[PDB]
RNA sequence: ACCUCUGCUUCUGCU
RNA sequence: AGUAGUAACAAGAGG
């Protein structure tokens, strides 16, 4: 899932960049990059980037961690992959994150996606891309056995005596008690 | 090249296989102890070891870089630096003729931000330059031990406010997830970001200095006189064992530090003109006479907008109009209806703890504003009855309903504690009750919420309802708890009387002295009585020490006068503060066993004790009044905490010292004044010597009454002793 | 705070502050583009 | 405050032979065990640790 | 007038005095009684109700908080990998160090609590390697040496 | 001989 | 010898 995902996240910006003028460009080799990838830094050293950015245009930080920035737009993006439905899913992410200027993006394996207001600030060349590899990875995930198991899909702190220790601790009580638990029930 | 250099350098590193082994294998988090991995230790003696390396050639390790930023050699042949390491860095060792050439002769920077980001400490000399000096007085007095303030010009934050803010002022792009809340910190912020913008001093002194400057510090100190942190300053200067250095910072008070100070000056005048024959003309002739940092009572009362019993009674004293109330949690509570009266009792918190806590018991009605909400409250005895309340927010209407929900003083409060809450410091100082209460269910009241229940409210529908949840709710709410929305803040013309009782031009009663709170605390800033009427040296302990030091200085004078005049030396003037600290239930059994005793030694001659006179004299200064009662001790108020002085002999508070020959007073030295039979000590009853079993079993004292004329028995006088009374045949009318 | 290697942050942090060094203005496109250059032969280096 | 008036009141300046050469590992051990009571063994378990390995200890 | 005990682990001769006989003069005893302290502190929950309660749950959030950087605090600290004092921040990279070389490294998560699970789990170690420098030499510990190591304190004197 | 290094570093703890 | 004082220094280590 996360790979996915993280796949997703590189190819929108892959190869997408702009000019000293200041324009959307695309190109395979003076230019800097179009958006910024969020998605896969570290949680801290991702805020530090968000931060950067928003201290940068005076704009208002999120409440979570998007997956992008595009230095175009001057949008945050989020994105989202789902062997489910394209719909369903985006009223659920929408509704997350109610009250904060956030382009959504969902893509479905089928090879077919829903921006926010299908709005697409994207070209359908580089989102063919995606909408490709996506179908790639469900036909592979078929051929194996794997696309019907993966289509489906606090604890309290823990702290015990290994054997040693626990036969230190038996041998450490006042003379009349045979054993730690017994001590302790005492 | 703004991050050219550092990236350079960083691929220089990441060349070498160790260091790219350490940077790419050592997380963020594990930094935090390689960071301090050495085999340097601390040195254990540094004292000597720095008079060992001052003799050497190069002691002082320098970064690398002096070598391209001052000469190797000086102009009289001094090596300055050398290529030699220091043991575990890249530092050289250098000689301390290096920091003079630099000093003398290295580069020269523009110091501007320097007064900004010293700030704390620039203001240190700023306060003293402006400050004035009075003069030196010579004296005993108590320095007690509490907590005071230590940095003046904090803004009242938390340690995680302060971080939070100096995040944003010196790293802000580090922040993380989370900012600011507060619109204190935000000010303070921008303020702080303009202020240090440019800024070139290293960012771990501005870090350092805005923390230190930013957060509020405290300290035990031992301290007699005023505890705002701009005096606590220069409590070396102003505080000596023997002396008072009058002194008055430059600089302006904090608005917080007057209204407090106003409050301790004006219960002091209160309560020590209760005490007088004509309690108005006292009040009005000390609230005449005192001042606050040299600005007059009168005028301070005249402009200050502080609502409070003692405070209201000088103001009414004066002509001046007063709002009818009191602060409590920031509100201001105007009472509309009823009363109460004040009764202090045993209670259980949840937190499982018993407390005394006075305690208002009757019907009472309050008209409630602050400066974002407000609300009308009707009150019984621990009874919220009803609470209507309004303001700009949601959030502004909740933290009165919290106030008031604690305000009520309701079990359900008081049995909604959760965790650690205690009523007394960690010095075992008794604090504040309901400030307890308030600071706790304002961190959390989740527990007070539940544990507080609902109500089904009815279709007159502008009675609008608040749930446990904090939510608005149409046909639900809480106990007692409504939402709704011209002369609250007016103020009103009284009237008082020689008792100092306020009343209204209808003339109903809005304030009694009784009223005001008996709480002695410390004033934030000086306060000069300027009164006959009070002792020169304020506070408590000083009431005792200085009324002792003075019968002593003027005994033999007051010897006479106790021999030929007795009634003029009990009514002088200058026994009444002493008054102050006797209950007031008291004073008048305490002063006829006084005075009864007195006439006793009179009336037994060659039973002169002027150790018994002096201990006891101060308690004679009240209308007597005869009874059964015999007493072993007299209770005195000090610091809300009673101390017994005992009748006969030495006590904690008040003793006489052998071997120095002094009269030593709760630990201090007031000087010296310099047969078995005790005529002071029992009402009726001669003290004749040691006890004797021939004349029967060991009485208690409250079983002597059952004895008569010449009669003799053995008695537990006090302190472990058993001794020989006898019954007087003839006893003494005083 | 991090789980993070000490490279790998100090990698993040240089790219996005030359990226805004670089829109306002207190750095040169050239000196940005060395920048971004230094770190990619960073990334590769620590490959070995 | 708490005393009568008839009762003597004594005070020891008071200091304990070899205090720390007769404190016992086992006993901080019944201490540590009474003090968290009603708590979570985990807890429990980790704070009885240290009595334990004084029990067990050595001197270089 | 104790008890004696070989300890199965370390072979150390251990004496408790605990429950032993009672003082018979006034010389110093360690013949401190279980159910006497126990009284005791139950005096002091009884006296204090709610404290024991208090103080565990504030030392149980700071066990969740704590750092394992905490343990830099120290001063010279028995190191153990060394069989030498060093300064307590070089003790804790030590033990670390050798830990994960030897699979124990539950304390990459940065908590404290996290580094104690290790110390527990690293008794149970058939044979801790350690490098001795005569340039660079692997030593292993017996399961045995190890332990006693663990169990250490270095002496000095007071001066 | 003479050379080199070292002057708290095999030894300074705990709330 | 002297310092010191329950054990050390009166140079150590290496070449
Ligand atoms: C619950 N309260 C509290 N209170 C008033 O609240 C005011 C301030 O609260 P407090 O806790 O008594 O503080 P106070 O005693 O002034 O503080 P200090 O310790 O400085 O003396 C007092 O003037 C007191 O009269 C009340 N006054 C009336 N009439 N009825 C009440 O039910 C209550
Ligand atoms: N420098 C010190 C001094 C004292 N202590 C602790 O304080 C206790 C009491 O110290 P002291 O009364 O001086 O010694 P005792 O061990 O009680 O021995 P004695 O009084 O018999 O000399 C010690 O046992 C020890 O736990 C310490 O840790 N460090
Ligand atoms: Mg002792």
């Amino acid at each position: 899932a996360i790979s996915t995902h993280m796949e997703v996240c590189f190819m929108y910006s892959d190869f997408h960049f702009i000019d000293l003028e200041g324009n959307t460009i695309v190109k395979e080799n003076m230019l800097k990059h179009r958006f910024e990838i969020i998605e896969g830094q570290e949680r801290n050293i991702a805020w530090t980037i968000v931060n950067s950015i928003c201290n940068m245009t005076e704009n208002s930080k999120p409440r979570f961690l998007p997956d992008l920035y595009d230095y175009k737009t001057n949008k945050f993006i989020e994105i989202g992959v789902t062997r489910r439905k394209v719909e369903d899913y985006y009223y659920e992410k929408a509704s997350k994150l109610k009250g904060e200027n956030v382009y959504i993006h969902i893509f479905s394996f089928d090879g077919e996606e829903m921006a926010t207001d299908d709005e697409y600030i994207l070209d359908e060349e580089s989102r063919a891309r995606i909408k490709t590899r996506l179908f790639v990875l469900r036909q592979e995930l078929a051929t194996a056995g794997l696309w019907d198991s993966f289509r489906q899909s606090t604890l309290e702190e823990e702290f015990s005596y290994p054997p040693t220790f626990q036969r230190l601790a038996n041998q450490s009580l006042p003379p009349s008690f045979k054993d730690y638990h017994q001590f302790k029930a005492y | 090249g703004s991050g050219m250099e550092r990236i350079k350098e960083l691929m220089e590193m990441v060349k070498n296989s160790r260091m790219r082994e350490i940077l790419t294998t050592t997380s963020v988090d594990h930094m935090a102890v390689i960071k301090k991995y050495t085999s340097g230790r601390q040195e254990k003696n540094p004292a000597l070891r720095m008079k060992w390396m001052m003799a050497m050639k190069y002691p002082i390790s320098a970064s690398s870089r002096i070598r391209e930023m001052i000469p190797e050699k000086d102009e009289d042949g001094n090596t300055l630096w050398t290529n030699t390491k220091d043991a575990g860095s890249n530092r050289v060792l250098v000689s301390p003729n290096a920091v003079t050439w630099w000093n003398r002769a290295g580069p020269v920077s523009d110091v501007v931000h320097y007064p900004r980001v010293y700030k704390m400490y620039f203001d240190r000399l700023e306060r003293l330059t402006h400050g004035t000096f009075g003069p030196v007085k010579f004296y005993n007095q108590v320095k007690v031990r509490k907590r005071v303030d230590i940095n003046p010009g904090h803004k009242d934050l938390t340690s995680r406010e302060a971080q939070e803010v100096i995040m944003e002022v010196v790293f802000p792009n580090e922040v993380g997830a989370r900012t600011l809340s507060s619109d204190a910190q935000l000010t303070i912020t921008k303020e702080k970001k303009e202020e240090l913008k440019n800024c070139k001093i290293s960012p771990i002194m501005v870090a350092y200095m805005l923390e230190r400057e930013l957060v509020r510090r405290t300290r035990f100190l031992p301290i007699a006189g005023a505890t705002s942190s701009t005096y606590v300053e220069v409590l070396h200067l102003t505080q000596g064992t023997c002396w008072e250095q009058q002194y008055t910072p430059g600089g302006e008070a904090e608005n917080d530090d007057l209204d407090q100070t106003l409050i301790i000056a004006s219960r002091n005048i209160v309560r020590r003109s209760i005490v007088a024959i004509d309690p108005l003309a006292s009040l009005l002739s000390m609230c005449h006479t005192t001042s606050i940092s040299s600005e007059p009572l009168v005028e301070i009362l005249r402009s200050n907008p502080t609502d409070e019993q003692a405070v209201n009674i000088c103001k009414a004293a004066l002509g001046i109009r007063i709002n009818n109330s009191f602060s409590f949690g920031g509100y201001n509570f105007k009472r509309v209806k009823g009363s109460s009266q004040r009764t202090e009792k045993a209670v259980l918190t949840g937190n499982l703890q018993t407390l005394t806590m006075t305690i208002f018991e009757g019907y009472e009605e309050f008209n409630v504003s602050g400066k974002r909400a407000s609300a009308v409250l009707k009150k019984g005895a621990q009874r919220l009855i009803q609470a209507i309340i309004g303001g700009r927010t949601l959030e502004d209407i909740l933290n009165l309903m919290i106030t008031l929900m604690v305000f009520s003083q309701e079990e359900k409060m008081l049995k909604a504690v959760r965790g650690d809450l205690n009523f007394v410091n960690r010095a075992n100082q008794r604090l504040n009750p309901m400030y307890q209460l308030l600071r706790h269910f304002q961190k959390d009241s989740s527990t007070l919420l539940k544990n507080w229940g609902t109500e089904e409210i009815d279709p007159i529908m502008g009675i609008a309802g608040i749930m446990p949840d904090g939510t608005i709710n149409k046909t639900q709410t809480l106990m007692g708890v409504r939402l709704s929305q011209y002369s609250f803040n007016e103020r009103i013309r009284v009237n008082i009387d020689k008792y100092l009782r306020v009343r209204n031009e209808k003339g109903e009663l809005l304030i009694s002295p009784e009223e005001v709170s008996e709480a002695q605390g410390q004033e934030k800033l000086p306060i000069n009585y300027n009164s006959s009427l009070m002792w020169e040296v304020n506070g408590p302990e000083s009431i005792l020490t200085n009324t002792y030091h003075w019968i002593i200085k003027n005994w033999e004078l007051l010897k006479t006068q106790w021999m030929t005049d007795p009634t003029v030396l009990y009514n002088r003037i200058e026994f009444e503060p002493f008054q102050t600290l006797i209950p007031k239930g008291n004073r008048a059994i305490y002063s006829g066993f006084t005075r009864t005793l007195f006439q006793q030694m009179r009336d037994v001659e060659g039973t002169f004790d002027s150790i018994q006179i002096i201990k006891l004299l101060p308690f004679s200064a009240h209308p007597p009044s005869l009874g059964r009662t015999q007493f072993s001790s007299f209770t005195l108020n000090i610091r809300g905490a009673p101390l017994r002085l005992l009748i006969r002999g030495n006590s904690q508070v008040f003793n006489y010292n052998q071997m120095e020959n002094v009269i030593i007073v709760l630990g201090k030295s007031v000087g010296s004044p310099e047969s078995s039979i005790e005529s002071a000590v029992l009402r009726g009853f001669l003290i004749l010597g040691k006890a004797n079993s021939k004349y029967g079993p060991v009485l208690t004292i409250g079983e002597l009454d059952k004895l008569g004329r010449g009669e003799k028995a053995n008695v537990l006088i006090g302190q472990g002793d058993t001794v020989l009374v006898m019954k007087r045949k003839r006893d003494s009318s005083i | 705070i991090g789980m993070a290697s000490m490279l790998d942050a100090m990698l993040s942090r240089a790219r996005i502050d030359a990226r805004i060094d670089l829109e306002s203005g207190r750095i040169s496109s050239q000196d940005f583009s060395e920048i971004t250059n230094t770190c990619k032969a960073i990334e590769a280096l620590k490959r070995q | 405050a708490k005393s009568t008036d008839e009762e003597l009141s004594y005070t020891i300046t008071g200091d304990n032979t070899k205090w720390n050469e007769n404190q016992n590992p086992r006993i901080f051990l019944a201490m540590v065990l009474r003090i968290t009571a009603g708590q979570p063994e985990w807890f429990r378990d980790l704070l009885a640790v240290a009595p334990i390995m004084f029990s067990n200890k050595v001197a270089r | 007038r104790g008890i004696w005990k070989t300890n199965s682990e370390t072979g150390a001769q251990q004496l408790n005095p605990i429950d032993g006989p009672l003082p018979e003069d006034n010389e110093p005893s360690g013949y401190a009684q279980t159910d006497c302290v126990l009284e005791l502190i139950e005096g002091l929950d009884r006296s204090h109700p709610g404290l024991f309660e208090t103080a565990c749950q504030e030392t149980i959030d700071a066990i969740q908080q704590t750092r394992v950087d905490k343990l830099t605090q120290g001063r010279q600290t028995y190191d153990w990998t060394l069989n030498r004092n060093q300064p307590a921040a070089t003790a804790l990279a030590n033990t670390i160090e050798v830990f994960r070389k030897n699979g124990y490294k539950l304390n990459e998560s940065g908590r404290l609590i996290d580094f104690l699970k290790d110390v527990l789990l690293s008794f149970e170690n058939d044979s801790m390697e350690v490098t001795t420098h005569f340039g660079k030499k692997r030593v292993k510990l017996t399961k045995k040496n190890y332990l006693i190591r663990a169990l250490t304190l270095n002496t000095m004197t007071k001066d």
